[PDB]
């Protein structure tokens, strides 16, 4: 799995491939691995272990709707339930969340995560392929979010071999 | 029985309880309206007046009250996920101290009540007890397990025994029971022999013992009125039969 | 264990072996590891741990009964039973079922997967075997989803060591 | 420990060794391995950890009582008990029940087993060995079930180093 | 920890060592192995965990007074309660109890287990030693079982580098 | 793999399966794991390592090549090759060699082994059930010898994963 | 395996069972693990890699054969042959030899051990079984050399897995 | 205070309990022996009770 | 991770770099590792296991908001909860609390631990590197609290690979 | 950590080291490791997880306070608590506490354990050593057992790594 | 095994234990761990693998038999021959060798190494103990040399499981 | 008459409040003074009638 986000430009987008690969051998190559929460109001991509990817989405996803969207809190809301007496057992996966305001990444662990001066953000296997090739372009020339959270997750599918070229990007607006 | 014959013979208010707190006043207060009300309705023979008894039966309470706790051990401590066995030790100890009860007849003081408590205490102690139970309660007496020769005794001597009982309630059917000695022995050491080889319940086995001995004859005591039959060793034997350990072993054991 | 489901020409087959391994023996090469569900509205194929293959058997057919037979749903309610706070065990095994509609997977972890285009599914050691069979048959012949899900078998039985020849196949209608 | 239980002519039997051993000594040679249930309408061999093996026969014994002695019933609400939400631990040892009408194998994972066309049961550690002996034996000689069983285990004892000649063996009626 | 037991001429004696061994250092070589129950009724010879050594033999005290001393089944009261839906932990030791009538073993684990015709008991890590040594004895001498279960117990002191010359014998009356 | 060679009545017989296992898939499954050496005077089955095997089948030959084929001192002269101050490699395969006279099994660890009273010798994974199986037909049917082989072979194959039903079999007039 | 000599009144003896335990299985139980070297003057028992046995005790003879048959020298010379910059393997097995004269007892790493006063060997799995028994059998009874050795060969063949009832007696008149 | 060192130290009513067992051989037989002065000293105090029991403990659980 | 904590003139400083390691990657290298606690009261520092550091963190501020800013007391308040018979899990990481008075360290295993003479703390990966530099300076040089605790960081950022040079000091007042 | 203890001419002592030894680090060297209980009417050195030290350190405090000091049975009163159905986790530390009549040691695993005839004590990681140089002079020199204390504690620094000779002694009255 | 040698007042002696253990078991308990070398006037004891220990002990005599028997020097030109690439077997044994002169201690990899001031050498298991104990006898009593040994070897031998008390004692007139 | 007794006997660690019924119930069985709307009425002489399957439990359970 390889999830990327870049945001410049007023732009937010949020892009990963779509290989569900089990051990070494290949389940299904074209799962959506970036779905849209709240009506369409936060961006959400997610990398780990199918099962527990969900137990971790579908959980940000009652922190939200409970919460009016405000992710940055949200998250953090939803951290702290791991952070307490009684933990919530653990999840072997993270999520990559974003809106036309912020944008986050959580770990099933419990811990909320912002990105540094450049707003990239990557998680997955794949992850820092995808990273590196992002602040590449982000940093030496002047392309859409879109163009290079496609272009990044490319650069990665082609270094993975848990990763496919078959992806599916969401942005904002 | 010996906390029982010491209400009967000296005459006070008498109740066993096998561990609400305080129902054990209110219930020794509603057996006490039959030692003033059953002796000074037949003494002093109306003569109603509750408001003028109502100090009268109290002043009985008040002084003359046994309390039998029977198996109080099943309340010491070992017992963590349940504290409260050392709980209602602990809402007992008003009642051995001294407190003041409200019943329905009107306040009753209990510091000259008389507690006894019976108790195996095979798993715990005598020490095993709160400290303030333990120094409300100076008194230690310990009985005996009763033996082959306590049950030979047991089952005659005694008024109301269970050779008299069986002896009595089959001569009002017109036929006569006779228990000889050399067959008390074949009864109460097949009473003993019992108690080895299981709950050892006591003498309470002998009543389940004799039932199994008039097994034969309180059904057919009416076809047969008149008649005097003797209960002696090869009688008892060809009544019962033959009591061993079930197997146990075989059965779950390699 | 190999379990694959062909679906071609509004035929829905689900065919699987029968050998029961345990360790490297055999306790048994019959069993019917294709069962039918609701008065046989829905067909399911189990693959895993003898036990917990039945646990999460007998545990999607009561989703089955609880909800009209409505199969893509009582798959989803019941892999939700897997994304909580309170988790059900974990169960060593795949199930593959489907209906004359949907056809599904669901693992004992909690998830549900559906096929891609070609509608295709198999489960089980032999997986990919009788699965690159499948897709070889479906994609250059017209074969009945049937001949096909029992020709795939045959490949697969042929070459894991832990699946035999003797096989059960059920279809619908 | 090697259980083996054949079947032919009306006639059912189920025998077992009597080696207990602990590690690779020998803490007795003579237990009894197969005992009777339900004063002698079923007959049950055990093989497993000397405690896990009981607490799943006891265990046995109830569901047994508890329904008339209706074997093939009784077994299975057995295996009922660990295929819910709440399971009971798991039992290292394994059952082979059988009666006048049925016989089975139970393990303490939950699951229940029937033979196949043969009707020969065996398990424990010399397992397959008697097994291969008895199928050898039904497949190509006419030979009393108890006989069979007899020499089967015989077989089996001779091969493995956790398996005796002093046997305990009980047929019905 | 070496503890042995031998029955012979209406005498039943249970001998143990006396080296509470830690690691391979020796933190007291004078322990007592062998204690006395039931006010003299049963000998008692715990051998394993020096904390599950007591934890089993203070276990097995309960069921003895609650039970007026009857020694067969108090044993049997014991394992039943390892054999249920809830377990009682396990312990990592051996029980070696026998009395005027019986001789037996309870395992931490919950079991309980019976001599062979000559009655012979032994277990701890110079088990088998020590009983290679009575049963030698028991079967080619005229000796008191006091004298063989002190000598057995010489025999594995001398070869087990877990236990000592230093022991505590009791027997019966 | 599985091969066994029964002996009587002047006949002597080795019979193996043709399943070559890898991993657990399945390269090959018609191979001849028996064969015949020194003019066909000579059967030869073996069981291991695909290579080893050969190689040690191979020096069989040399050895039976360079003494007028006495199969006995062949034998011994090659498993002697072992059993030097120097040493061979250490071939993961055993043989099972026999001639009209003799019938014996040789190891890569280098020692020869004779059959025990009934001459019958099995090697591979599914060995001793092959076994099992012939000892029992020996013992108890005054079946032919190789007919032995030819049933032993399947309830082996039927057993063991790891052994088919393709049979190679040679006898010796 | 399991052998064990012992020696008194001018007799020697050794002997040993004939169980080749090969894992679990038993692929023979008629071995005989003790023979007679340089002209039936030397008796030897050698137990461990049924080849590495072999390979140790075929060593000690070409040094018995080298030195007039000096038992004590060859077994010396035989053992310096380890303590060097070179090497010889280390041989899994170990060698009991005695002859009229002396006892001893020799390891494949290379060194000779003479036995304690009571001049008892023991060697193998069931060693110390054996020994154990040896040693109550010499130090209570006027017991025969050989009877000691026919009795506590079996004493531990009843407690190791590994060792049978089958033995091999070799004595030195 | 001998027995509240080596037991539980109920404090005063520890009293009680000693004076009970002291009361115990004349409080039965008061009847039959009417109209007597006996000394309660230091000789008669003794053989009067006995002596403490410091609890077995070690004797099992200890090793 | 590298905190470290030096306290001269009345002066107390905590450093710590912001270096958020994964595995041997680098998903940020600018995060807070020294807070604020009791509106600017005492100094925090954190080092361990992103999640388990603030589950920490947290459960340090409640004990100190509960107690008036007690520092030295609320410390042990937190420990306590970790010596009972109903624990708080464990936390992988530890705290450096220093404020105006005192100055400790507390590990999410459940202990206090005070400075000694020269009042110096470090934790985490790089810590006795910062550790060995702050004494080497406090010893040997009149230098501020802070610039110390400075110069001591940077020594740990070039020896730990994961440790950087871009951190947070606080001091006080 | 070493901690020993002797009692010699009506005097009992308790000394300890005092290096908090981290992994292979030392995070502090001067901690108490033998501290006073009942206002001073008992001794207590602590040797295991500085957590884990307390946790049962002070665990055995209230057991004194609740039982007015009675060492010898307050001891026991904490073993107990190990030995139940529902146990007390596993403390990895030991105790050894001595008043003016007793000394012992308990584990927190839940056991007592009395010294032999010499009265002497160690636990922790350079133990024996401190252990054997006590034997060594209480049994050869008439020293005060403070002396000796501290002279066997020094003899163990200087050999276990783990082990410093800033310690810290304490005796009666 | 324990061996250790202290010196004082022109007296050097060496002594061990006797204990020759295998694994847990005792094959020897008399054995002779020192020994006279070059004509009477060095002592040597060994300590490690029954074998090595000799090949160890064995080299440096020969060595010695090559200089004149200069005890330092003999040492150092055997650690020689190890100080090089030409491997040597690397022998698994230590060795306490000394003259009148000196005294000294040897290793199978290769070094040699002089005593600290006492002059007290102790290799084996036992080793710290039996020189925890000679140290304090030396720095704390004006004790015979020869008797200091004798007393460290016991204190030693009752510490560890792998020593005896059986001893041998060698010194220097 | 107490139908199904059984269902009150030990095995049953959960619920020792099955022997708690049993032993509530032995005043009864035994002899003691229950407070009706009618007056006290006694019990030593009445009589009780206990039915039970026992297939899992015992009497002596």
């Amino acid at each position: 799995t390889t999830i990327v986000s870049v945001r410049r430009n007023g732009q937010v987008v949020v892009g990963g491939d779509g290989q569900v690969s089990l051990g070494n051998t290949v389940m299904k190559g074209n799962a959506r691995k970036v779905r849209r929460l709240y009506n369409g109001k936060v961006l959400a991509g997610f990398a780990g272990g199918t099962a527990d990817a969900f137990t971790l989405f579908e959980l940000f996803e009652r922190k939200l709707e409970m919460h009016q969207g405000h992710l940055l809190k949200s998250a953090v809301e939803l951290a702290k339930d791991w952070r307490t007496d009684r933990a919530l057992r653990k999840l072997e996966a993270m999520l990559i969340v974003a809106d036309e305001k912020e944008s986050l990444i959580i770990t099933g662990i419990g811990d909320v995560v912002q990105p540094e001066e450049d707003q990239i953000l990557a998680i997955g296997s794949g992850g820092n392929y995808a990273l590196s090739a992002a602040r590449a372009l982000v940093e030496n020339t002047e392309l859409s979010a879109h163009e290079i959270v496609e272009k990044s997750l490319r650069i990665a599918g082609d270094i993975c071999v848990f990763t496919n070229t078959n992806f599916t990007i969401e942005e904002l607006p | 029985e010996i906390a029982r014959r010491l209400a009967k013979l000296a005459n006070a208010p008498f109740i066993k309880v096998e561990a609400e707190v305080d129902s054990i006043i209110r219930d020794l207060t509603d057996s006490a309206m039959k030692l003033v009300r059953q002796q000074e309705i037949a003494k002093n023979r109306k003569l109603i007046n509750p408001e003028e008894l109502k100090q009268k039966a109290i002043d009985a309470v008040e002084q003359n009250g046994i309390v039998f706790i029977d198996e109080i051990d099943k309340i010491c401590k070992k017992s963590g996920a349940d504290v409260s066995r050392e709980g209602v030790q602990r809402d007992l100890l008003p009642l051995v101290e001294g407190s003041t009860v409200s019943t329905k007849h009107g306040m009753v003081k209990t510091d000259h009540i008389l507690f006894i408590a019976s108790g195996a205490f095979q798993v715990a102690r005598p020490s095993d007890l709160i400290p303030e139970l333990q120094g409300r309660l100076p008194i230690r007496v310990e009985l005996t397990a009763l033996s082959a020769a306590d049950f030979e005794r047991i089952l005659t001597e005694p008024h109301a025994s269970l050779t008299e009982q069986y002896k009595a309630l089959m001569a009002t059917e017109g036929v006569n029971i006779a228990f000889t000695t050399d067959a008390v022995k074949k009864i109460a050491e097949a009473a003993f022999r019992v108690n080895e080889k299981t709950e050892n319940i006591g003498a309470r086995r002998l009543h389940t013992v004799m039932e199994r001995l008039m097994d034969k004859i309180s059904f057919s005591a009416s076809d047969m009125n008149g008649q005097t039959v003797n209960i002696d060793a090869a009688y008892v034997a060809d009544a019962l039969g033959e009591v061993v350990e079930n197997e146990d072993l075989s059965r779950f054991i390699l």
